[PDB]
RNA sequence: AGCAGUACAUGCUAAGACUUCACCAGUCAAAGCGAACUAUCCAAUAACUUGACCAACGGAACAAGUUACCCUAGG
RNA sequence: CCGAGCCUGGUGAUAGCUGGUUGUCCAAGAUAGAAUCUUAGUUCAACUUUAAAUUUGCCCACAGAACCCUCUAAAUCCCCUU
């Protein structure tokens, strides 16, 4: 009586638009660069690139009453850090190529 | 150890990728084999005798 | 017996009907000919252009087969090779 | 016999003849909703119709 | 023919559809209002009711709503 | 197995003993304000910036400009203070700010902005829009001597450059009518390139416009070591850049080496790159001011192509790589029919053999 | 990561007092 | 048909743009700037420049944010800048202050919001 | 399966198969999802797309159907109007 | 847990992926259009659709006791 | 040996589970899982044979994978070089 979830490219792996990078239950990782959220919190990519896990600095949206409560009642100095997870693009949007000579 | 891991890093490289050419060499050079006349033919000289 | 798993239903039996196949015997066939195999027929002298060509001839030829008992009404001309016809 | 939730038909006012089922509370009157009409391409009067299922 | 009568029929109902939305939106805004005063009415019954801590059924309380029914009536 | 950190660990000088005690953020505001400036320190362990943050050399940015003025901060801040004081004491000033009806004149505003910050932002515009980068390699100066430079549109009216405002090839049609504030005495050289615009070499630049040797403001009288070019951005290649540049020369130069003639329509011959042009008289000019507009292609550029330089349009259009699918398999299971659409490259029915 | 350095460095809990519902 | 940084939903605020106006107000000083979404500033106006500071009887008032607004508009169409985003807060979208800026920068001709990306 | 009939002692198709799923002339077995038209009101409108969507069976499976079926359904025919006509051959498939 | 709240574009379509795993089933989703712009068969139905606490819950359409008179089976 | 006679035929009846299954040589070759009126059996899985096509496979540097209090160590995933 098992199920898996978890992350589904590590830190370095190829990317394409649309993979999931990571299932979970509750946010574990957070949607960095390029990487979308489902409706079951799954962490998708939005471009073709490389994962990248870092560490930033955690800002909730002003009106996640919950979330908002927690940061103001922090010691002040203190900064509250989440796990991040990005895709850093690997391929340009497009390329000028010369199509006619009018 | 006589180099340490950042300088015997792709010292190796251009003999372990022609050793895995040779191998890819070989494993896309099956076929089967020639087939000759004379093989066929000479299965008559079971019958061979002094005349 | 083939097809059965040892005592669930079986993968051809869990999949619901649809009706991929229904009527396929009635339904019409038709052998296709393209212009490429019709400019090669003639290419060779196994249809000669300067008569009436049917069926017959396209048959005599050895250009298409036409098999009535499958449903062949038979043949439909195709584009292509139209641009070398 | 008795549901907290009914399931009902809703069928668009424009006479294309759309339905959607779509869930109530028992205890409410005849269900109209503005749930959009693929035939006309655009959101219409739907009336409640017939009852389905109870849940 | 059959497609024209389920075109025309169409048409015929897809042209009242405007009033009828605008006269839907009209009864729901309606009964917005009255929800809205279904809440006031019953802050009303707690205006009357004069220092009474207790929670249960008021007597009084109960009592203004016919009141309020017979001022309807006129 | 644990690792000790390599580094401070945030929130950790906070003293956990007297939590009570401790002054809380108690806003949103208060904390973004010490979240963002924490964001912006650098880091032991992996951030965002290092994978997304540009990566450019640690040395400090050589500046090959003129020496800031100097200014005497003592009576500036007399002068800015008694100024402020008479303007408040004023009762109809501190009436109108009350009523919110008070306005700054915007006109004023750039009189004074040209005068103080105006350099210093002009030369943040210029890194943002990769001038220094392209032009000096990376070097970079403060437009100390503001460049007036408008193009006459029509009779009565001019379209001003301003530092990456568009200006249309039709508007540039013509020279331009530039102004500067230069002593007497003084030489200076104007040139105009098309960062953008080369059609064969990326690094490669354009000379539309050189002017050498000019005697104070009257541009007029300088020496035409190029004659003007109007931009002639292709169709389809996107928005280009078209930077005038200002040097203070510290004598009379002889441009015998960069002169082009006259006129000059051989696109071999108004290749041009700005670093290397400054570098062989970096001893005796000294990049002064700087403008530059971005022009995109308009029909007047078909005119260019065509006649002045006698030659067919070049049209370029923006295309994306094609969609990513996966290696086909032979059997695509639980993959809808449409599958064997990806793969397929013509949408006509095709007969085999027959 | 537990085995990484920079295990930890999210925790909030103990920055804030916690309270009893 | 450049790409946006999509992403961060969960944290606030965005980064989907290409450029964005930033609004610093301390408690002497107001500030508007102009900055890509890689950080660079590209255009700013702060009531700390002489230039504006003249004209203002305060540098913290709704005045100040509404000439900021005046100036920082004026820069922008002189940089070529002529949409951006602007990701306040509640309390400040309520303000009169960021009601004020805002107006000012749509009547200077910058729009405040962005076009769509082109993905094809 | 029958693998000899009684009166003509050739191998006949299993029926069931004929009934649910379409053989493509290269190999493919093309089904419906099971449940497509089930309790449709308590399935979200994601899950209802991909319930009726004609999906392709595996490997196994598609030999298992074919053993099923006799060499009359696997010929190539010529259908007026064919819906699935371009599916029956692949495709810049290198395999 | 075998539900409820409360919305009615829980519209259409479509790259790329996940999945208890084997299958069946299940899950996420860019772009685009249009909006907003904040189990199987069976049985009923014109259609759209609905229905088995099939709880032994991969479910035979539908069936209990007893044998110390016992019969057969191997371990 | 009649808790329902015997004989022939249906009949080489069905099930269940044992037992048996006949020359040589060479090559490859031992897995331990899921559903089921199913656990003395089966079919999809695990391993395994032959042929074929093609290109990486194994070992594994750094970096990287959560808070919630981790028994927290022993380890895992990922992974260039070799
Ligand atoms: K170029
Ligand atoms: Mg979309
Ligand atoms: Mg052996
Ligand atoms: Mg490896």
């Amino acid at each position: 009586s098992g199920r898996r979830q978890g992350i589904k490219k590590m830190e370095g792996h190829y990317v394409h638009a649309g993979n999931i990078i990571a299932t979970q239950r509750h946010f574990r990782w957070h949607p960095g660069a390029h990487v979308g959220v489902g409706k079951n919190k799954c962490l998708y990519a939005l471009e073709e690139g490389i994962v990248r896990y870092t560490k930033e600095v955690y800002v909730p949206h002003p009106r996640n009453t919950e979330a908002v409560d927690l940061i103001t009642r922090l010691p002040k100095g203190a900064v509250l850090y989440k796990t991040f997870v990005h895709v850093v693009p690997a391929k340009p949007e497009g390329t000028f190529k010369l199509v006619a000579m009018l | 150890p006589y180099m340490t891991r950042e300088q015997e890093r792709g010292h190796a490289a251009v003999r372990r990728r022609e050793a895995f050419e040779a191998i890819k060499a070989a494993a896309t050079s099956k076929f089967p084999p020639h087939r000759f006349i004379a093989d066929q033919l000479d299965h008559l000289n079971v019958t061979k005798k002094w005349s | 017996r083939l097809g059965f798993e040892g005592g669930q239903t079986p993968f051809y039996i869990r999949i619901p009907k649809y009706g991929f196949n229904e009527g396929h015997s009635f339904r019409r066939q038709y052998k296709p000919l393209s212009l490429n195999r019709l400019q090669y027929l003639i290419d060779l002298g196994r249809v000669d252009p300067s008569q009436p060509i049917d069926l017959t001839q396209l048959v005599n030829g050895r250009g298409v087969t036409i098999q009535p008992l499958k449903r062949d009404y038979g043949v439909q001309l195709v584009e292509e090779g139209a641009d070398t016809f | 016999s008795k549901s907290k939730n009914i399931l009902v038909r809703m069928v668009s006012e424009a006479g294309t003849g759309f339905c959607f089922n779509t869930k109530r509370n028992r205890l409410r009157e005849k269900l109209t909703l503005l749930h959009y009409d693929p035939v006309v391409k655009q959101r219409v009067l739907f009336v409640e119709k017939k009852k389905i299922r109870s849940l | 023919q059959k497609r024209r009568e389920r075109e025309q029929h169409i048409a015929e109902c897809m042209a009242k559809m405007p009033q009828m939305i605008v006269n839907w939106q009209q009864q729901q805004r309606e009964n917005w209002e009255k929800a809205q005063a279904d809440k006031e009415r019953r802050a009303r019954l707690q205006a009357e009711a004069q220092e009474l801590l207790g929670y249960q059924v008021d007597p009084r309380s109960a009592r203004f709503q016919e009141l309020l029914q017979d001022l309807e009536k006129k | 197995r644990r690792t000790p950190p390599l580094g401070p660990m945030p929130n950790s000088d906070i003293d956990l003993s007297n939590l009570e005690r401790l002054e809380k953020y108690r806003s949103f505001d208060r904390y973004r304000r010490r979240a963002e400036q924490e964001a912006q320190a650098p880091h032991w362990w992996r951030t965002y910036r290092e994978y997304f943050g540009e990566k450019t050399d640690p040395k400090e940015k050589i500046d090959i400009g003129l020496p800031p003025p100097k200014v005497s901060r003592t009576q500036q801040l007399l002068e800015r203070k008694q100024a402020i004081q008479e303007l408040r004491a004023n009762v109809e000033e501190e009436r109108a700010a009350r009523l919110r009806t008070a306005s700054v004149p915007l006109d004023a505003v750039r009189a004074e902005w040209e005068r103080t910050c105006g350099p210093y932002h002009k030369q943040r515009l210029a890194e943002y829009y990769g001038l220094y980068r392209d032009l000096f390699h990376g070097a970079t100066f403060v437009p100390r001597v503001p460049l007036h430079v408008a193009y006459a549109v029509g009779e009565d009216d001019l379209m001003p450059v301003y530092c990456g405002n568009e200006v249309t090839p039709t508007e540039a049609a013509q020279a331009p009518e530039v102004t500067y504030e230069a002593e007497e005495g003084s030489l200076w050289t104007l040139l105009l390139t098309s960062l953008d615009g080369h059609l064969l070499e990326p690094d490669a630049e354009y000379l539309h416009w050189l002017l050498t040797n000019i005697p104070g403001n009257r541009v007029a009288e300088g020496q035409v070591t190029c004659p003007y070019l109007p931009p002639f951005p292709a169709r389809g290649s996107g928005i280009h850049r078209l930077a005038f540049l200002l040097f203070k020369q510290d004598q009379p130069i002889d441009f015998s080496e960069d002169a082009r003639p006259s006129p000059c329509y051989q696109l071999a011959q108004r290749t041009f790159r700005t670093f290397d042009f400054y570098k062989k008289h970096q001893e005796t000019m000294t990049p002064a001011g700087l403008s530059f507009f971005q022009c995109r292609w308009d029909d007047s550029v078909t005119y260019i192509f065509h006649q002045l330089l006698d030659m067919r349009e070049p049209v370029f259009e923006f295309v994306r790589p094609p969609p990513y699918h996966p290696k086909q398999k032979r059997f695509p299971h639980r993959q809808p029919l449409r599958y064997l659409d990806r793969y397929r490259d013509s949408h006509e029915p095709t007969y085999g053999i027959y | 990561y537990k085995t990484k350095p920079t295990h930890g460095i999210g925790k909030y809990k103990h920055l804030i007092k916690a309270e009893e519902p | 048909v450049a790409r946006k940084e999509r992403g961060w939903r969960t944290v606030f605020p965005s980064r989907e743009f290409w450029h964005r106006l930033r609004v610093i107000r301390t408690q002497h000083h107001v500030e508007a700037l102009v900055e890509h979404q890689n950080g660079k500033v590209v255009v700013s106006a702060s009531t700390r420049e002489w230039a504006i500071k003249k004209h203002l009887y305060s540098t913290r008032n709704v005045v100040a944010c509404e000439s900021i607004g005046r100036v920082l508009a004026q820069r922008c169409l002189e940089a070529g800048i002529n949409f951006m985003v602007y990701q306040p807060t509640p309390w400040e979208a309520a303000s009169d202050s960021m009601k004020r800026l805002q107006s000012a920068m749509t009547e200077g001709g910058v729009v405040l919001r962005e076009p769509q990306r082109i993905y094809e | 399966l029958t693998y000899f009939s009684a009166r003509k002692g050739k191998r006949k198709t299993v029926k069931a198969v004929i009934d649910r799923f379409l053989r493509l002339h290269c190999g493919l077995w093309v089904r419906r999802k099971a449940g497509y038209k089930k309790k449709l009101w308590k399935k979200t409108p994601a899950r209802k797309k991909r319930l009726r969507e004609f999906v392709f069976c595996n490997k196994t499976q598609s030999k298992l159907l074919d053993k099923m079926t006799t060499s009359f359904w696997k010929r190539r025919n010529w259908y007026v109007d064919d819906p699935y006509q371009k599916y029956h051959d692949r495709t810049n498939l290198k395999v």
